[PDB]
């Protein structure tokens, strides 16, 4: 098949700077007619995908003017002369020269922002939940950016693997910021031996890796 | 017991029938043939005068039930007057590539058109294509059909590219045996016209005098022609 | 205008078919190529299938041979997706598009989802989230709403019946080794406002034909 790497992964870019995509094929494009079927799409985040440029260089009808293609053979390139912040969401190039049509792997455009540092919240578990016999820990890190972070849970200083699942929201269209969750479970038996519950949170924004933490009883 | 001559004189009517629905250069090709064997000295000489005629009126058949143009032996194209009159800016590197296998460039198919843009032309190739593969899935007939592809290209909605359809036939006993040696003999031309990038289909099929009258490859109308006028005469040549 | 309106997803179990439609509209159908492609939970796009405007040639990738089949009616101005066998790796939103003159994907539905397990249908439990001062920050408190073990997916969470939409974060759904899903929704508040102002997480799963509110309150 057909192997298409695009590059970088992500691309943080400032609102107004221009970005640039690259995309290289395993062979090349070029079609024995004569023509060089590489397109460009954008995936709005939850939205179905949009055709930006078809055959390396054409925008497609509508598409702002800020979208451009070029390239030959294998190697093709998409610009945004002007980011704005409808542009967030994952660019997709694709070819249709050969079977199997394959796409490349995505490259995420990400909106630059000041650093944000994350709120760090916990919540306990319900007494609903604990009545049905399992105990949900909730650790939340709101409206922070960049997107890297770390966080790990403690149950009385005593690290937990294995037992934890977090969730990432997209950039947020307004604020440009992520937010985190990561959520412990315990069986009921097994939180109610043992008081402290412990959210470690790491980010850049911090002057130091933040400790959230509640008693049990309390 | 009876001589040729003679043998030519019962089948005057369905010989006769048979000349009248030819193509007119078809007919008189066979016309002339039937003459030779009229005046053969030899059993052998008019054994190969009435195989030539087999051949020649199937072809004119086939022309009439599909349509298309009977064109002489003499003045059938070659592939390499197709690609030099088709795809001239392609013929160049048709002839370098053909360096070690020259005899590509002299292969003279029954028919060898092109879709309409001496190679004769058809509307659809795509639709002669498909007619064949359908006949042959539903009578069972055999054929053979394979078609040019650079690399695992996709076929494309935006432009048109010109194209050449290289059809055989033929009337013989062993209708597998020609399918599968014509689809032998054209596979390194098809694989040569997918790495010039020029599209191409072969198509071979085949008919005997064993198979039903209605499932031919040519109008049932035309069986009854060859099967009353050549077929007999070959029964007259051998048991006399 | 062109739209292409796709129908048929839903939840099919392991080895199982279904059958996918694509109604299009604005434009002369019958002279395109169609196209299927598809898109499984937070990956990339897979093309499926290619059908000319004729249905002389079509094309699949390599993980659908043998299983899937493309087909379509002129004459309704429709395409189908017939599916079978199919597995777990085959769950994603399905989109039907076409270039409407070329090979590349011009016009997309908006897709239907397909889930190929074989979990039962299961609406939500819902669990506060409360508000504390280990949820405070400031003037501000984060509450929210844990919406655990549900299946399939779409789920719809708002917030006092959609008026409450700044400062949410509906978290994407994980789907657990359990084979149901599960996901929180929080939202930033005026610590002010705890007590006096009711907060309600609404919880729609359609698949089950469930709908929880719950309220979420000091504890």
């Amino acid at each position: 098949q057909i192997v298409l790497s695009q590059s970088p992964l992500s691309l943080p870019v400032s609102l107004g700077d221009q970005a640039s995509i690259s995309c290289r094929s395993s062979q090349s494009l070029l079609h024995s007619n004569g023509n060089t079927y590489l397109h460009w799409y954008l995936q709005k985040p939850g939205q179905s995908p949009k055709l930006l440029i078809y055959k390396v260089s054409n925008r497609f009808s509508g598409v702002p003017d800020r979208f451009s293609g070029s390239g030959s053979g294998t190697d093709f390139t998409l610009k945004i002369s002007r980011v704005e912040a409808e542009d967030l969401g994952v660019y997709f190039c694709s070819q249709s020269t050969h079977v199997p049509y394959t796409f490349g792997g995505g490259t995420k455009l990400e909106i630059k922002r000041t650093v944000a540092a994350p709120s760090v919240f916990i919540f306990p578990p319900s007494d609903e939940q604990l009545k049905s016999g399992t105990a949900s820990v909730v650790c939340l890190l709101n409206n922070f950016y960049p997107r890297e972070a770390k966080v790990q849970w403690k149950v009385d200083n005593a690290l937990q693997s294995g037992n934890s699942q977090e969730s990432v929201t997209e950039q947020d269209s307004k604020d440009s910021t992520y937010s985190l969750s990561s959520t412990l479970t315990l069986s009921k038996a097994d939180y109610e031996k043992h008081k402290v519950y412990a959210c470690e949170v790491t980010h850049q924004g911090l002057s130091s890796p933040v400790t959230k933490s509640f008693n049990r009883g309390e | 017991k009876k001589p040729i001559a003679l043998i030519c004189a019962e089948l005057y009517k369905p010989f006769q029938d048979l000349f009248a629905a030819l193509p007119k250069d078809c007919s008189e090709e066979c016309q002339t043939l039937f003459e030779d064997i009229r005046n053969s000295e030899s059993h052998a000489s008019a054994w190969s005068s009435a195989l030539r005629i087999k051949g020649v009126a199937y072809e004119g058949f086939f022309s009439l039930t599909n349509s298309w143009r009977y064109i002489p032996e003499d003045l059938k194209p070659t592939l390499g007057m197709a690609i030099q009159t088709v795809f001239p800016d392609k013929f160049e590197k048709f002839l370098e590539r053909t360096h070690l296998h020259p005899e590509y460039r002299d292969f003279t198919p029954d028919y060898l058109m092109c879709r309409s843009r001496a190679v004769q032309e058809v509307s659809s190739v795509s639709a002669v294509v498909d007619r064949f593969k359908s006949k042959s899935s539903e009578k069972g007939r055999p054929i053979r059909q394979e078609e040019s592809r650079p690399k695992t290209e996709s076929m494309q909605e935006d432009i048109e590219v010109d194209e050449l359809l290289i059809v055989e036939v033929g009337y013989q006993t062993d209708i597998e045996g020609k399918v599968i040696s014509d689809i032998e003999k054209w596979k390194g031309v098809v694989n040569l016209m997918s790495h010039l990038g020029i599209k191409v289909n072969v198509l071979t099929c085949a008919d005997n005098s064993q198979t039903p009258r209605t499932d031919w490859w040519i109008d049932e109308k035309y069986v009854r022609l060859l099967l009353n006028s050549i077929s007999y005469l070959f029964k007259e040549l051998l048991e006399n | 205008e062109v739209k292409l309106e796709e129908s048929g997803g839903g939840l099919v179990r392991p080895g199982g078919s279904r059958k996918l439609s694509c109604a299009a509209s604005g434009f002369t159908f019958s002279s395109y190529g169609m196209q299927w492609v598809r898109q499984a939970p937070e990956k990339g796009l897979e093309w499926v299938a290619y059908i000319s405007s004729g249905s002389r040639t079509i094309y699949y990738a390599d993980t659908v041979k043998g299983r899937f089949t493309i087909s379509r009616d002129n004459p309704k101005n429709t395409l189908f997706l017939q599916m079978t066998s199919l597995r777990s790796e085959d769950t994603a939103m399905y989109y039907c598009a076409t270039g409407y003159g070329g090979t590349w994907f011009a016009y997309w539905g908006q897709g239907t989802l397909v889930t190929v397990s074989a979990a039962s249908t299961k609406g939500p439990s819902v669990f506060p989230l409360a508000p504390s001062s280990k949820s405070t920050s400031g003037g501000t408190a984060a509450l929210g709403c844990l919406v655990k073990d549900y299946f399939p997916e779409p789920v719809t969470v708002s917030w006092n019946s959609g008026a409450l939409t700044s400062g949410v974060h509906t978290f994407p759904a994980v789907l657990q080794s359990s084979g149901l899903y599960s996901l929180s929704s929080v939202v930033t508040v005026p610590s002010s406002s705890l007590g006096t102002q009711t907060y309600i997480c609404n919880v729609n799963h359609k698949p089950s034909n469930t709908k929880v509110d719950k309220k979420v309150e000091p504890k």
